[PDB]
């Protein structure tokens, strides 16, 4: 029976989701924040994608690691073979999409993986950030402000719409975030910034010492 | 072949000349070889002409069906960078003798000044490209008489209408000093075609205006 | 058992297309007209095929964005092998025909997607735009008047039965797809005219003020 | 089912590896110290991966014996492909995450191993080492101190907790290891150290009269 | 089940080496000496794989002959491609260990085969000659004294646990060997040495006449 | 089940290779001796493999003439590659014993035969014939004497032990061997020797009026 | 073409001129060849034209991918296997005619002593490579003379001012010896394009300062 | 280069010299050139040394494959044609210049006279082989002059001694005439390689017999 | 190019020369071409100096790999076979102008006596190895005069320190007679490098000795 199986299929993705550390991302007036509980210094959440293109996942690290791979592989070759300019987080997006979907139906085991992909505006452009949600089963949504992923997500997603403003600084937003998350320290704290200031490459972590500064 | 494009305040001209030539014998007379390959860009092709009509076709279907896929165009650079890989790709047949030089005038709306929104970009048979910063250039065999009358007649180029004149009068000199070049032929009422791009898009001139354009260059020239 | 199994894979693929946005295509005096409720400004479920042939879907995103892809590739392919005028809206819908079918019967989940293929006559032509309605299994159907997709059909479709009007303007047209799929501001609603006036594309979005102003 | 076939896989990896010799991977002073009760002189599951990389693994000897050498291939196309300055063990973990995941969902039997990498810094260089666990899902870990593999490793971790002592010497390390692993003698037990002071490979094997002055 | 596929293959593969004949290798003073009970002449359990390796296997004949070929064939490429002496019997009996688990895990019907690779020192040099025993499923073994195959071991390797003396004559640990095997004439009898003394190939068949004197 | 699949596997082939004519090949003074009740003057379940060698076979016609079809192939190639004294019946018996042990344990149905591979000594030599038994799931077998096959040979192989004659004449040979395949006429016999006397190609059929003079 | 590099103490000046020839025509006069590959490096690559892009963008694109792919940025050694991999894989076009040969500056964060960090690694045609200890070195078609002009002007290199000047003087020199070479254009306003590596980074050299530093140099000499 | 090979009443010996050159510069002084394959078989190959020693060991490991795959040894007419397939394998690669000539020695276990048992065959370019019923056979550069001396010498060979002595003094005609053939160096004490192959096997002679021999023949020339 | 290699009581030498030039012009000062392979085997390649560079890395690695691999490092019998085959198959590439011409040093810690446990392996184009047994090797284009020197300077090796003079006095002579070898540059401090492998194992000779015993050198000839 079909019906049964993408659904035992379905709750095996959606339960190994909700047992993975919280990863949320919101766009502020400088750009995108990704702030993740990821207690390891080395095996990062969030990643840099494209130069305006940042990635964050949650789950299991293997198979989020593998799109990673993948998605930064299709964003390099497509900005070699017609332009850096033409590398957009919307196909990006998709990308991740028809292969989450493939994976889904296809492989022996789906991914219990959550995926957002963030966008910026290009330097000396004006454009709101644009947040992607990719689900296991490929299924995509657009956000205009925040993504939150893994784990129970309904507390953090209300702290969330109970706390956020539109145009608010980093170190504010990352206040928010950080309360949202709660509901850590410098250590198990994994911090990042789409910095729509930089010239061309927006990524930029923030540890140590200038993210206990910043928090 | 001449194919000649110059920039001029507010936009590109691309002009080209109608003659082909199978060896020594005339055999095309109303060739066309300037094509608006999208609605901001024109392509004329030098060379072969069955290359230069292939070439034409593969890149405006190569732009159209990025457009579609993606949902946006392709930038400037990226519209060179396909151009220019269809060149990289045509060694082994400009060897075999199916050779083609392109020249792309384009108008980059992205642009930040509208007045310096025109873009020439020249393309070498190894597939680089330049983009032009001297105004104006040609492909051809009679390229190089055509850019020795532009850079002497560039700097009257003040309008669409005086870089028309302009263009018209450097096909003119390219067919005076080469014979695979063709001029105007006032017997057949055969003119160079052309194409203007400015910010409302690139349009095809009028066979009338540069019917009298070249007469008015022929009455100059008596 | 084969008759269970179809049938089962069957009524997975139209549960799945139920829980779906609903798109109507309907013929009016310029062209066709193309409404759907689609929140997301990125994720479009309205395209063009060619240079007269537009695209509309209905159920999950990855999958008919998947087909659309195949579709603008073998229209493409099709209009440089032999002409521009060769590509005609028939040998679309007959393409997507085939391949539905084939991923209903040989997938490992059939594609929970319905798409309409609409033609309009070509620059100083008259003739009657051509609507095409293709399931998930492969059935292909032409409908002379307009496709509804996605969701519930059956209010919607008596609502355009009893109200569709043969050569209308774009504004009582518009009014009667909204008002039809009411049964929606510039927000959350995505229009599209395959515009018969056109020289040579026809398709053309109708986005903004512009349809604020004609709404 | 796919999550009763998920959770019989794991069922029987873990069986497999609960039935198997320990291996106790410490940080010291001078390196990284791996222990292993091991009764065999020639079959070893303790080695080297690369100058500063090295492997411990506890279970089945063929299926980390394979893992290993694939390993070891990719460290030295790695190495060469680039420089061997950047050959990292985090690389090397990422790479045994990958495999260990794909076997583990696609295999016929998953592998019963469990994986230790180690680093330690380069010569003329202060870092503390890094000690990485995969498991034999793919489950990848950074355990800043220790790394217990194999048998009834809670005893042995509990032992290990207690008795550490950071910054220890090779032969005060080598006491507490042999202490909580017995939780033997000098035969069946192999011994090895990445070195941190060797100029250039670290790893060097402790065993005969110079292990039994040691220990 | 997984589980109880693994452990149904395990009984099959067992209870096939149960009825099978029984092998008795063990060390001496001149070597390692292989006895197998054999009625025939032609099909032979005791075999050479390489100057200083020997082969000895126990059940189903087919099986362990094309094991026997692949050993010669692996052994053959690797003296040739390095050098003669960089051929030992660890890295026959590491191919087998591999063979034999990938045969178990992935094949339709496992091997119902026990092997045995026995290595010698080279002439003119002093060591112990390494006994390396493999199973149906890959686990490999070394064993110092002797290894017993086929059939009931516990009596045979109990009687040769009770009898056995290192450094023995030839004459001792054949009557020793056959002794164990009881619990044997010309016939039905496969004897030979891999004979340390021999300048580049160790094995050498002991029948007929030598063998009547020797037994 | 493995285990039950193996049985019932092992079940078809018997019942198969049971309601079938029987064979038998038995050495004499001169040579080897196959003696087949088969109807059939067209279809012979006797044949000749190589110089020296000769094939019998019991069981389903078109398995066993693939199976001997594919053993003349291997011996033309082998008595090419090498030379035609390289040529044993050893090696023929061998590659059958691999060809039906993979069609027993991988083919969808294991060819219900068994076959009997003879080989007599070279001319001018004296070497006892040797006849090798396969069986249908791979199995070989040294028969010193007689080797019977097909039906329900157990009274057959009564018959031959107890009325045996080492080194007797042909005529005797044939009319013991007829007598024992009763336990009928001159025809529905299939009668060959492999003739040790012949220089080079022993085998030699025995068909109409000095059939009916031989016996 | 002409690219020059020369090690100062706290850094690296890697400089090129800007003319293109196809053969004895002058096609191009404004040639970008010193391209920033990344925050600590430059590249600049001689041989045709369009090669020489090709290799810059896909060099880059192939560090930049290594970065994103590990997390972290590629060792120097690391960075000059991969441009000597790029160089022995384009034997074949090389021996056809698309010959580049690629000069690489850099700085080593990683280095003992900063003011020694500079790194210069010329390729030769083969794929080998070699750290140069001279503290100079030239790549084109007049490197000969720009090597010989910066053998005798080394001394006066302290920082990078005086780094930079003798670079552009050795530019000067090879375009003085060389017809292949663009001297300073002293009538278009063109001049040679110089990057500057320090701890900081690698930063384009503003057009200014190259110009004052030419305008120098002429009146010196003249 | 030279190998000689002849047969006496009770077996075949064989003998190489010990030169190698590159051109006309000598740079091998104690080459050996006879392998003794398997117990009963010695092969020698002229030509090419590094496709010598490599067809050496091919041969040697594809024999003892043999003989370990199946449990018996290759009969005689086997192992001729392995050699043989080898050599005909090898021929596109020897009109390159990778040539080897091989010559085969061997003592038939089979044959049922020991007195005639032993074999000479020799191989030609092409892959054919002859079994050599005049009882002698030499390849090499040297190995037509070594051919006619034991010609003349034949008639001395009785036993295993008088044949040695026989192939050594054909070894030392062929360097006599032949300057790529090296000859006994009494300052360095190297001699010839000998294998002697009879009923108990293929044993290398001992340094000190062919030392005899060659004093005892240079003696006898002097 | 010229690497010299020579025994001495105890152990192994192994020299090279610092010049590299393409054509007649000297491309580099300060090349080093012996390479310590692995803890007792030091390796030398003469010509492509890419090639030479690649084939040193590739054959560490290879070692090493095998080393990890199997548990235990490969005997000198397979190094020497793991080299001749990657000469063989470079030979292909070589007729092309990469060639690349080893030469081994090592110390057989397996060799029943250590004194003479020293080993010197020559390699030819077309892929075989000898071992030679004179006590000393050469290659490169100064191998000529380099090995004639050696010849009449061996007697003096009865050390370390005698076989480190020899070998420089070695490379001395070969740059003295060979434009192509670079002799000891007084002027730069740029002396030959150098590897001695006894016992101990292979260790890098430090420049001062090199330089103390190539000044002495020039004293005794001046």
């Amino acid at each position: 029976s079909p019906e049964q199986a993408m659904r035992e299929r379905s709750e095996l993705a959606r339960k190994g989701i909700a047992r993975a550390k919280s990863v949320v991302a919101l766009a502020y007036a400088g750009g995108v924040l990704f702030v993740a509980e990821n207690p390891s210094r080395s095996l990062q959440k969030i990643s840099e994608l494209y130069d305006r293109v940042g990635f964050a996942a949650a789950g299991k690290f293997n198979e989020f690691d593998n799109l990673r791979r993948g998605g930064i592989q299709f964003a390099d070759t497509r900005g070699y073979a017609y332009d850096r300019r033409d590398v957009t987080g919307r196909q990006l997006a998709n990308v991740y999409a028809q292969t989450l979907g493939t994976i889904f139906t296809e492989q022996a085991k789906p991914y219990e993986v959550e995926l957002c992909v963030a966008e910026v505006a290009h330097y000396g452009e004006t454009k709101r950030p644009e947040l992607y949600r990719i689900t296991y089963d490929g299924s995509i949504a657009d956000e205009p402000h925040f993504v939150v992923m893994g784990g129970t997500t309904e507390p953090i997603a209300n702290a969330l719409k109970e706390s956020y403003a539109e145009n608010a600084s980093l170190t504010d937003a990352l206040r928010i975030a950080v309360a949202a998350l709660r509901a850590l320290g410098v250590a198990s704290l994994e911090v990042a910034v789409l910095d729509a200031n930089r010239p061309r490459r927006a990524f930029r972590r923030i540890t140590g010492s200038a993210l206990q500064a910043l928090l | 072949t001449t194919i000649v494009a110059l920039k001029y305040p507010g936009g590109v001209v691309m002009a080209g000349d109608r003659r082909s030539t199978q060896g020594n014998m005339i055999s095309g007379r109303d060739v066309r070889k300037v094509y608006i390959t999208d609605d901001y860009t024109a392509t004329g092709i030098a060379g072969t002409a069955a290359v230069a009509v292939e070439f034409a076709r593969l890149y405006a279907v190569e732009l159209e069906h990025y457009e579609k896929l993606e949902g946006v165009p392709l930038t400037f650079a990226g519209k060179i960078n396909r151009l220019a890989i269809m060149v990289r790709g045509n060694l082994a047949a400009a060897m075999q003798g199916l050779l083609a030089l392109p020249l792309l005038a384009g108008y980059d709306i992205h642009a930040s000044d509208p007045q310096s929104a025109g873009r020439i970009v020249s393309f070498d048979a190894a597939g680089g490209w330049n983009i032009e910063e001297e105004g104006y250039q040609a492909v051809g065999s009679g390229s190089l008489f055509a850019k020795s009358s532009m850079k002497k007649l560039y700097s009257q180029v003040t309008d669409g209408d005086s870089g028309l004149r302009v263009a018209v009068e450097a096909l003119y000199d390219a067919a005076d000093d080469d014979s695979a070049t063709g001029g105007p032929d006032l017997v057949r009422g055969i003119f160079p075609t052309a194409v203007i791009i400015d910010a409302d898009g690139a349009v095809d001139v009028p066979e009338s205006r540069i019917a009298e354009l070249a007469r008015a260059i022929i009455e100059s020239r008596s």
